């Protein structure tokens, strides 16, 4: 009866993965079974081009 | 055949039998040493890490 995950809520497993997917190849690009492309906004948008 | 491995008795049938050549099993102390180490373990999970082996 191992336990490998006495993993406690202190620390980063959930944010672990987010910043070295970023490093190798970058987020934005298209996929089927991951959604890889970004949780993000409009660059043009949230500073106005009026 | 009454007397071929028999081992005849002081009394010809008696009450209460001694433990004498009735064949009285001794199978061999199965001895294995740990699955674990105790001196191993203690001096890591009180200065830091925790296992399960």
């Amino acid at each position: 009866q191992l336990n490998a995950v006495v993993d406690l809520q202190d620390r980063n497993t959930e944010l672990s993965y987010q910043l070295l997917l970023d490093s190798i190849g970058d987020r934005t690009r298209y996929f089927s079974m991951w959604n890889q492309a970004v949780d993000s906004y409009d660059p043009d948008v949230r500073i106005i081009e009026n | 055949q009454a007397a071929i491995t028999t081992t005849p008795r002081n009394n010809l049938n008696p009450r209460s039998w001694p433990a004498a050549l009735v064949y009285q099993e001794s199978p061999a102390p199965t001895t294995v040493v740990l699955p674990r180490d105790a001196q191993a373990e203690v001096q890591m999970t009180n200065s830091g890490a925790q296992l399960a082996g």
